[PDB]
RNA sequence: GGUUGCGGCCAUAUCUACCAGAAAGCACCGUUUCCCGUCCGAUCAACUGUAGUUAAGCUGGUAAGAGCCUGACCGAGUAGUGUAGUGGGUGACCAUACGCGAAACUCAGGUGCUGCAAUCU
RNA sequence: GCAGUCAAGCGUUCAUAGCGACAUUGCUUUUUGAUUCUUCGAUGUCGGCUCUUCCUAUCAUACCGAAGCAGAAUUCGGUAA
RNA sequence: GAGAACAGAAAUCUCCAGUAGAACAAAAGGGUAAAAGCCCCCUUGAUUUUGAUUUUCAGUGUGAAUACAAACCAUGAAAGU
RNA sequence: AAAUAUGUAAGAAGUCCUUGUUACUUAAUUGAACGUGGACAUUUGAAUGAAGAGCUUUUAGUGGGCCAUUUUUGGUAAGCAGAACUGGCGAUGCGGGAUGAACCGAACGUAGAGUUAAGGUGCCGGAAUACACGCUCAUCAGACACCACAAAAGGUGUUAGUUCAUCUAGACAGCCGACCGGCCGAAUGAACUAGCCCUGAAAAUGGAUGGCGCUCAAGCGUGUUACCUAUACUCUACCGUCAGGGUUGAUAUGAUGCCCUGACGAGUAGGCAGG
RNA sequence: GGAAUACUGCCAGCUGGGACUGAGGACUGCGACGUAAGUCAAGGAUGCUGGCAUAAUGGUUAUAUGCCGCCCGUCUUGAAA
């Protein structure tokens, strides 16, 4: 018979890090969660109740939901062709605070104290990022440096 | 790997705020373009240092013409190979008159006695041979002797008409 | 060539080019090795023109 | 031979002319047509389309309805346009002047229209009257209220009506209809 | 000198619309090459610069 | 007799004709599933704070 | 800077040995009526700060120390792996092309950082 | 089922005249399985008799090589269907 | 490991060591060390109400489960559970 | 502890300032949501593409599948059984692989011209009995992916190469008075490696590198050029389909028209349309 | 030391030979050569000459020749079977 209850083949995934075990620190208890607050979800072993089906484990999600020692997130999963809408109650051992979206902030009001700069003096804002570039023109100094010259290597066994 | 070309190509690691001016490295590469000896260049800096083409950058290549080009030479030839059953090294001589005709030759030969193709050779050395009688391997020095002569037997001329109206000969 | 700062509609407006094979072969006997190896089928840097200009 | 990045030889979902054959709809459409292409008047685009809309799509504008949208602020004297015909709805009173242009009123719409003073406009009437279509306020019926769309996507847990000859109790609300027999949908 | 190296490059497609894996299928299609020997220029950056070499 | 047993092969291929939709997403959001006196409570900070603009506006 | 109450991270903080520790604090320690807990005032309780003490707990240093943390074109561009060909090989396997790229090894360095409060030559 | 290779051992002595353990590389499809592609709107199912032809991994016969072939006999092998 | 009348391999008592090498009904895996283990004290949250969520899924049922609300209780100095 | 694969974010539904509501929440004008009023756009906050974006109803067939590369289980194995990913066959012709469901190339309205792919260019057969360096002589040589098999083990056949030993302090063969010497005058001895070929290599009608036949190949390895021709690529004419635009302001004989423009065209089961 | 030459590449450098195509049907466009009148190769072929009615040419049909082409329908993963 097939067997296919819900931790099955969760063995290594659920399980705590080497030399890391028992209680977990005040860190996860002392985490603030308001809604819209975009978390990633991994489970802990330690902690039995309320934790994600191990689907989840790994994916990321926006929180719809505040309570006593839990928060419900709202998480999309695809399911034949579409994404439909599952939301998981998880309590705080098994969320950490997302640090995907934490740089955007960072990105943002830089933006906007760079858009003072162009107001204060007038310069061209540059805004939007731009990818890694071709780079350029260089020269390269002989001085101290003088190219050696290499061959390959013959065939010998080192054993 | 077509008709065949001497490169110096000169490359070097990254420079990286922790080092600038990183140490240039030069090869001879022998290759039918810039496009496979920029590429050849790499394969065995790969197999030298710790350095990727992603991790480098080329700084020179150059084409390298032979100096007397004229000149009859005899080369000394070092060659490492892959065989079927496993790799190994060679020492071979070829009488040319240049570097590049050296390695064209060089390249059959190892295609047609050992099967070897291109990929599965490196060429380790390949210097002149500076005075003769440090001449090694014989079937070059049939041709060093003074007063060298000998004929050309059995002429077979190409033709032309399909059709000939008398016995040919080979005279020469 | 340029670039420069409105290529991406410069090069958008432009309808992708319908090129006939190349007058006179690819050079290669078979296509679909890499450049370096077999030729075609890759990055051939400069010799991109010889080419492109034949199927032009 | 293409890789296609989209379906070929795919027509548009909409419609061209309608499906009637009514000879007089064709030729206010035949009007229509030339007035939305040569104006810049965007409301006879809006006409034009309209004009081919089925019976299910053009559900009739009841007079309370317009009443109401003329107690819009600012609306107050514009000529409506249905572009689909108008019903009389007897659970008004006081129901005001204006004009309205539409392809047909019922008896009720028409003579309780003019009871307060105004005038049913046929759709010619207000293409002269106002070829720009302005200070028209459009009109348009609920195509949601219909019977068959309550029906529309029956599912478990939807709450939505199932097709049903007779109806009462012994009439499918037993086991999937309440906890204690079977389940509840 | 160690040139500057380059910011454009033009792509021809040499290969058929037949047997081609999603991947590289879907990047032909947006670099606009759905045709056999069709052509179009890229601006080089390591955004495009992927796009290439995964469609070698 | 015997047949085959299970495969995924072409239902990839099926998923992507029509397929993958997205989470189709708004403003204002559904609040199934948040707090019951969160939710009532918050009936009447709304209720409340109708008044305030039944006030202002006059 | 030491020291303590509550700490965050939870070995650069652990282990083993051996020394050093002024001031204050901590302890060790005296007490067995009362609340209180035990077979046993040992642990727990209460009284006293008085009778005594750094021996220990504790804090530091020392060790070609164990372990742990860190670095590197150390090993290694090695193992593996993504893409490719009407590449090689009877095969097992293997090379090359465009990329990604370890762990062991080795050399090297480091051995708690720090919050709120109080207190002390 | 048939045959290689290595050669510890057998053969008084002596690996290999003739053999051959441990292993290991194979061929074959007159064995049996494994499979279920063909045929279930039907390919007559055992054996024999009769007759032809093919195979060779040769029992005889022709010519040979080897022997632990004196002769005689035998054994191993080659060209041989 | 080192130690005590009979007392021996095995009885009960002691100290030191001891990251879990034990225990948690059971299959196996995970999880737990001032505990989730051993032991003792008190109790009946193995209760009421009725919705939501996860797994399986057609996003039906069923089984099992998670986070709440509204009561009413247990426990503890308490926070809590 | 990878590679590959995988969840999330990259804005106007944004970032903030203020302070109204409530029965929730707090030591509390503490919070929590939800509002009022207000600050800021120009690269509006990566690339690339978009043949337009969203939405709804209904209904056919199907619900035996199979194949290739790769990862992979059972099995000695199978043209065997069973999974993963993608691509295909089925449902599909075309050029190539002689032959062929699935391989390579390329997917198909009617045509002309050009060029090519995969594959080829002695003759069958369109296209160099082309150029170049070597190797190979087989009393079944060999001849090109999938593919229509051969292994261990041998070869004083021939070819290149490796290692160790001897040799100008004159060796090794040879002639001349074991060893030594004279002349000679540059190699020698052994163990190896892997190329092509040979042995290993036994089946039943007569037979198949596709066929003739090819031996400095018309074979094998390698290089360089010319050339041949697909329903593919480029240019143009024509038929149709879809899309966008103009137009009865007219003056006849069609506004379902007339006219301009761009793209596209495989198809079984099946749907629909126009006939 | 001063060239030459090869090789690769650019010219909005000048010229010779061949092939296929001539869609459209007043003018509207963008141009170029012009001191100008005006001319042009500038939003698709015109000029010239000849050849043909016992007929050139085009359709059909039979035969021949080069290359090609398995029996449909059906079920089936797969049928010329
Ligand atoms: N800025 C002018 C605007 O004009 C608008 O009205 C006029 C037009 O601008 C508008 O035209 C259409 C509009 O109907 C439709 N719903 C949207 C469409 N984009 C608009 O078109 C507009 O944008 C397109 C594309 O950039 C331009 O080609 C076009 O010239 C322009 N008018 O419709 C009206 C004419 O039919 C409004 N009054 C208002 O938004 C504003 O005044
Ligand atoms: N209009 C004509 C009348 O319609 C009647 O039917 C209508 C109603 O009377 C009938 O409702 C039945 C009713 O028959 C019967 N005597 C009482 C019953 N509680 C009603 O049922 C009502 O509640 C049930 C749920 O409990 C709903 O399913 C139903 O729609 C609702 N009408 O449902 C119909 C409306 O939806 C009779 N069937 C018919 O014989 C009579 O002529
Ligand atoms: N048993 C026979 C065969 O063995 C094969 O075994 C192959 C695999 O075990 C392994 O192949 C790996 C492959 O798994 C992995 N996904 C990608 C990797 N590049 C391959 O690598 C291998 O093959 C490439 C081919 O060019 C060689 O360059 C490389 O040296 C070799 N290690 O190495 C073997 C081939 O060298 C396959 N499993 C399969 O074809 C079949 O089982
Ligand atoms: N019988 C009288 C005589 O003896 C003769 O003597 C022969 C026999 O004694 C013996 O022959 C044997 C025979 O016995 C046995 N049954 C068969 C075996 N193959 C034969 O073997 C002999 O003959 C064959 C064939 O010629 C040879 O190939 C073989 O080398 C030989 N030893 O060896 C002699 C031949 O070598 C013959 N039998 C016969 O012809 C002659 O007239
Ligand atoms: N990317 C900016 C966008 O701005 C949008 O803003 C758009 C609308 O919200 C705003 O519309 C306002 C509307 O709010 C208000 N209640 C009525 C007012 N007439 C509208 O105005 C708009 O539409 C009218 C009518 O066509 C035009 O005439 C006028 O030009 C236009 N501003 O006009 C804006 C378009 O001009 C949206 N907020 C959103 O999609 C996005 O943030
Ligand atoms: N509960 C009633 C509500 O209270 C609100 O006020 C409560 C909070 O919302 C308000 O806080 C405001 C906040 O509204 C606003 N959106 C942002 C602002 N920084 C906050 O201010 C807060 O932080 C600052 C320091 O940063 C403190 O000095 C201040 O006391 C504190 N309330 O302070 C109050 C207690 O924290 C408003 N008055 C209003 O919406 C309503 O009356
Ligand atoms: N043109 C015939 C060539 O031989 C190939 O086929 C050859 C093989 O099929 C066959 O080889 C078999 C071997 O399988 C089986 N053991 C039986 C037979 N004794 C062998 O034959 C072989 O004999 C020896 C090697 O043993 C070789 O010298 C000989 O060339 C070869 N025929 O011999 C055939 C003829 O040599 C192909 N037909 C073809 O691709 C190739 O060009
Ligand atoms: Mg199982
Ligand atoms: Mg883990
Ligand atoms: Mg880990
Ligand atoms: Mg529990
Ligand atoms: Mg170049
Ligand atoms: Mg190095
Ligand atoms: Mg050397
Ligand atoms: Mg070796
Ligand atoms: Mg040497
Ligand atoms: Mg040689
Ligand atoms: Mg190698
Ligand atoms: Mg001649
Ligand atoms: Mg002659
Ligand atoms: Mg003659
Ligand atoms: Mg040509
Ligand atoms: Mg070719
Ligand atoms: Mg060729
Ligand atoms: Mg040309
Ligand atoms: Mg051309
Ligand atoms: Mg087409
Ligand atoms: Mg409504
Ligand atoms: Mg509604
Ligand atoms: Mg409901
Ligand atoms: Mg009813
Ligand atoms: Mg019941
Ligand atoms: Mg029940
Ligand atoms: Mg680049
Ligand atoms: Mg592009
Ligand atoms: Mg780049
Ligand atoms: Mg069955
Ligand atoms: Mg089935
Ligand atoms: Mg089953
Ligand atoms: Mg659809
Ligand atoms: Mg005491
Ligand atoms: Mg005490
Ligand atoms: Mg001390
Ligand atoms: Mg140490
Ligand atoms: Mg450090
Ligand atoms: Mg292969
Ligand atoms: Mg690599
Ligand atoms: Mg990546
Ligand atoms: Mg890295
Ligand atoms: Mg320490
Ligand atoms: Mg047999
Ligand atoms: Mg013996
Ligand atoms: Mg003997
Ligand atoms: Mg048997
Ligand atoms: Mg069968
Ligand atoms: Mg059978
Ligand atoms: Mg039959
Ligand atoms: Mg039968
Ligand atoms: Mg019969
Ligand atoms: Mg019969
Ligand atoms: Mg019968
Ligand atoms: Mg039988
Ligand atoms: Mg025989
Ligand atoms: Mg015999
Ligand atoms: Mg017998
Ligand atoms: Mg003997
Ligand atoms: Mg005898
Ligand atoms: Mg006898
Ligand atoms: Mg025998
Ligand atoms: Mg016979
Ligand atoms: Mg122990
Ligand atoms: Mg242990
Ligand atoms: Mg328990
Ligand atoms: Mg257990
Ligand atoms: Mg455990
Ligand atoms: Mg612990
Ligand atoms: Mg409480
Ligand atoms: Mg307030
Ligand atoms: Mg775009
Ligand atoms: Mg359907
Ligand atoms: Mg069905
Ligand atoms: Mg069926
Ligand atoms: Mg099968
Ligand atoms: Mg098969
Ligand atoms: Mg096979
Ligand atoms: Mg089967
Ligand atoms: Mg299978
Ligand atoms: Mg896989
Ligand atoms: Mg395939
Ligand atoms: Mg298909
Ligand atoms: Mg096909
Ligand atoms: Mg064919
Ligand atoms: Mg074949
Ligand atoms: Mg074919
Ligand atoms: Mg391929
Ligand atoms: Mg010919
Ligand atoms: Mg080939
Ligand atoms: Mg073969
Ligand atoms: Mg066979
Ligand atoms: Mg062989
Ligand atoms: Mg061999
Ligand atoms: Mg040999
Ligand atoms: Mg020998
Ligand atoms: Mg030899
Ligand atoms: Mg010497
Ligand atoms: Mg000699
Ligand atoms: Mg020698
Ligand atoms: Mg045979
Ligand atoms: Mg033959
Ligand atoms: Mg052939
Ligand atoms: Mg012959
Ligand atoms: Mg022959
Ligand atoms: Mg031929
Ligand atoms: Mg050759
Ligand atoms: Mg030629
Ligand atoms: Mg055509
Ligand atoms: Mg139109
Ligand atoms: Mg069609
Ligand atoms: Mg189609
Ligand atoms: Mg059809
Ligand atoms: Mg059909
Ligand atoms: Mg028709
Ligand atoms: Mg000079
Ligand atoms: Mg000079
Ligand atoms: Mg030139
Ligand atoms: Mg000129
Ligand atoms: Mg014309
Ligand atoms: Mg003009
Ligand atoms: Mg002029
Ligand atoms: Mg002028
Ligand atoms: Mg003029
Ligand atoms: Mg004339
Ligand atoms: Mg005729
Ligand atoms: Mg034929
Ligand atoms: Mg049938
Ligand atoms: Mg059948
Ligand atoms: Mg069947
Ligand atoms: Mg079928
Ligand atoms: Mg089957
Ligand atoms: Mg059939």
């Amino acid at each position: 018979g097939k067997s296919h209850g819900y931790r099955s083949r969760t063995r290594y995934m659920f399980q705590r890090d080497f030399r890391k075990h028992g209680a977990v620190h005040l860190s996860t208890y002392l985490k603030v969660y308001k809604v819209g607050d975009i978390v990633d979800i991994k489970a802990n072993g330690s902690i039995q109740k309320g934790m994600p089906h191990k689907f989840y484990q790994g994916k990321t999600g926006v929180v719809y939901n505040v309570t006593k020692s839990s928060v419900g997130v709202i998480i999309n999963k695809m399911v034949g062709n579409r994404y439909l809408e599952k939301r998981l109650n998880l309590r705080v051992e098994h969320i950490k605070h997302s640090k995907c979206r934490q740089e955007f902030l960072e990105r943002v009001k830089a933006n906007a104290a760079k858009r003072a700069e162009a107001k204060a003096q007038g310069v061209a804002v540059q805004l939007k990022r731009q990818p890694a570039q071709p780079r350029e023109s260089r020269i390269v100094s002989t001085e101290g440096n003088v190219p050696q010259t290499l061959a390959p290597v013959p065939y010998e066994t080192f054993i | 790997m077509a008709h065949f070309k001497e490169y110096q190509v000169i490359g070097r690691r990254l420079p990286t705020e922790s080092v600038p001016e990183p140490k240039l490295f030069r090869m001879r590469i022998f290759a039918s373009n810039e496009v496979i000896a920029k590429s050849r260049y790499w394969y065995f800096l790969q197999k030298l240092h710790k350095v990727k083409k992603a991790s480098g950058e080329i700084v020179s290549i150059n084409q390298i013409n032979e100096a007397h080009p004229t000149k009859v030479k005899n080369f000394g030839v070092w060659v490492r190979y892959d065989s079927r059953s496993g790799t190994h090294n060679m020492y071979k001589e070829i009488r040319d008159v240049s570097r590049v005709a050296a390695v064209e030759t060089l390249y059959q030969d190892m295609a047609a006695r050992h099967r070897a193709r291109f990929r599965s050779i490196h060429i380790l050395k390949v210097a002149e041979i500076e005075k003769t009688a440090d001449v090694k391997r014989q079937y070059v020095k049939q041709f060093l002797t003074k007063d060298l002569k000998f004929p050309l037997p059995h002429r077979v001329q190409k033709s032309t008409k399909t059709f000939s109206y008398k016995r040919p000969s080979t005279f020469y | 060539i340029t670039v420069g700062p409105h290529f991406k509609q410069a090069n958008n407006f432009l309808w992708p080019f319908k090129l006939s094979n190349p007058s006179g072969g690819w050079g290669v006997p078979r296509k679909f090795k890499h450049f370096i190896q077999g030729g075609s089928f890759g990055n051939r840097e400069e010799f991109i023109n010889k080419l492109v200009k034949s199927m032009n | 031979g293409i890789d296609h990045t989209s379906k070929q030889h795919k027509r548009s979902g909409h419609r061209t002319a309608p499906k009637s054959d009514n000879v007089y709809l064709k030729l206010l459409v035949k009007l229509y047509t030339f007035l939305a292409r040569r104006t810049d008047a965007p409301f006879n685009k809006v006409v034009l389309k309209a004009l081919f809309l089925s019976k299910i799509n053009r559900p009739p504008v009841s007079v309370s309805r317009i009443a109401r949208a003329l107690k819009q602020e600012g609306a107050a004297n514009k000529t409506v346009v249905v572009v689909g015909t108008v019903t009389d709805d007897a659970r008004i009173f006081e129901f005001p002047k204006t004009t309205v242009a539409a392809l047909r009123f019922t008896a009720g719409a028409r003579a309780k229209i003019v009871k307060a003073g105004g005038e049913c406009i046929t759709l010619d009437q207000l293409a002269v009257r106002a070829p720009k279509g302005q200070n028209t306020l459009i009109l348009r019926g609920p195509r949601n209220s219909r019977e068959a769309v309550r029906h529309f996507g029956m599912g478990p847990h939807k709450g939505k009506a199932p097709r049903i000859l007779s109806t009462g109790r012994k009439f499918e609300r037993a086991r999937g209809r309440r906890r204690s027999k079977g389940f509840k949908v | 000198y160690v040139e500057a190296q380059h910011k454009l490059v033009f792509v021809v497609r040499i290969k058929g619309i037949n047997k081609i894996p999603p991947k590289p299928r879907k990047v032909l299609q947006l670099l606009r090459l759905t045709r056999i020997n069709s052509g179009t220029f890229v601006k080089v950056t390591k955004a495009t610069l992927e796009l290439l070499k995964l469609i070698e | 007799a015997k047949s085959k047993n299970h495969t995924a092969h072409n239902q990839t291929r099926k998923a992507h004709r029509n397929g993958i939709k997205k989470p189709k997403t708004y403003k204002y959001p559904s609040l199934k599933g948040v707090d019951p006196k969160f939710r009532r409570n918050h009936k009447h900070a709304l209720h409340g704070t109708a008044k305030a603009l039944a006030a202002a506006k006059k």
